[PDB]
């Protein structure tokens, strides 16, 4: 009942496995094979813009697969967002919830990411102000919503050449360089401030030329971050639930903070308190997106009248427990009830 | 109205 008109598609065998695509895509080019999924780029001919178009590997196989399918098109349905990917198309060439196997997702092409743009010149201080000001953009909107992206990183954040960024890849699962150290080893749930520590490694990167805590293993990763921010403090040692993980931290030599601005001299002292507020050891008390935006490191950039919030996301659909066909049914559901975004 | 607030708008080079 006022479903969309089913489009002609075509067939073609890409590396392993049928694609099988409206014709609306065209000059499908593999950019390579996941653990969940399989991604080309192809050119969308509704749009005149390159894509991805990712096929999901039999993502009914089991409830784990199946709730995972579920989790994404939910989340990207939802995200609304210059600054983030959205869900451009979403297809199968099914006709029917029994014929239902395969899942198409259309997003951003990955033209470059971050690490390009680092490979080919050099960031001016106003490129890092920009770049940092949209990932912050980003997170406002996310975070607002109550998603955590958790995996942020130079190579999920998009770029094209006006240097206008997407965050990309969300974490769906329910390098450790820029992860918050309370997650790296387990101390603690996931808060949306695990996002804030990934962008404070990804602006001091920026910043210097340098990875701030290239660690080999968690040890020597935590051992790199606590000579920056000091060995934890009491307080922060209540919050830890694990005896272990707390005993560990006690053995620790005790540490002083840093002060940042011998760390990082000649860099705008600016970018370098905004650091600072972005990579405190409590989760607690880092800056958060919004308060971030206010910074005056982005004094330029900062428009509190075009810096939205999202839609409130229910995932309560988390602590179900259903039948893979049950997964199944509702991510067809999904895919029934898509509005393609306007334009 | 982002690129209006930037210092800069020359093209950043994306592969090189």
């Amino acid at each position: 009942h006022m479903s969309q008109e089913r489009p002609t598609f075509y067939r073609q065998e890409l590396n392993k496995t049928i694609w099988e695509v409206p014709e609306r895509y065209q000059n499908l080019s593999p950019v390579g094979s996941g653990a969940y999924g399989s991604v080309c780029a192809a050119f969308d001919t509704k749009t005149g813009h390159r894509v991805a178009v990712k096929k999901l590997s039999r993502p009914f196989q089991s409830i784990i697969h199946a709730k995972r399918t579920y989790r994404e098109l939910r989340l990207l349905k939802h995200m609304k967002h210059e600054n983030v990917i959205g869900l451009l198309d979403v297809f199968t060439p099914a006709r029917s919830l029994e014929e239902f196997n395969d899942v198409y997702l259309v997003t951003h092409l990955m033209g470059a990411d971050l690490n390009n743009i680092v490979k080919c010149q050099k960031l001016t201080d106003d490129h890092v102000q920009f770049l940092i000001y949209q990932i912050l953009r980003g997170l406002k909107y996310i975070h607002s919503a109550d998603i955590i992206h958790r995996d942020l990183k130079p190579s999920n954040l998009a770029v094209n050449e006006d240097c206008e960024l997407k965050i990309l890849d969300f974490g769906l699962a329910r390098t450790r360089w820029y992860r918050a150290p309370e997650i790296m080893l387990n101390w603690m749930h996931y808060n949306q401030t695990v996002d804030i520590w990934s962008v404070g490694c990804i602006m001091a990167e920026l910043l210097t030329g340098r990875t701030l805590f290239p660690g080999t293993d968690h040890i020597d990763q935590l051992k790199l971050i606590l000579r920056l921010v000091g060995t934890p403090g009491a307080e922060l040692l209540k919050k830890i639930s694990s005896e272990s993980a707390r005993n560990y931290i006690q053995s620790l030599a005790q540490m002083p903070k840093m002060n940042f601005a011998n760390v990082f001299i000649g860099a705008n002292p600016l970018a370098v308190d905004l650091l600072e507020k972005m990579l405190v050891l409590d989760s607690d008390k880092r800056i958060t997106a919004a308060q971030a935006l206010a910074h005056a490191y982005f004094a330029q950039y900062h428009d509190p009248d075009d810096e939205p919030v999202a839609d409130p996301y229910d995932q309560s659909f988390e602590s179900r427990d259903l039948l893979i066909d049950e997964w199944k049914s509702l991510t067809y559901d999904e895919v029934i009830s898509f509005v393609p975004p306007p334009l | 109205r982002l690129q209006e607030r930037r210092g800069s708008n020359v093209a950043l080079m994306l592969d090189c």
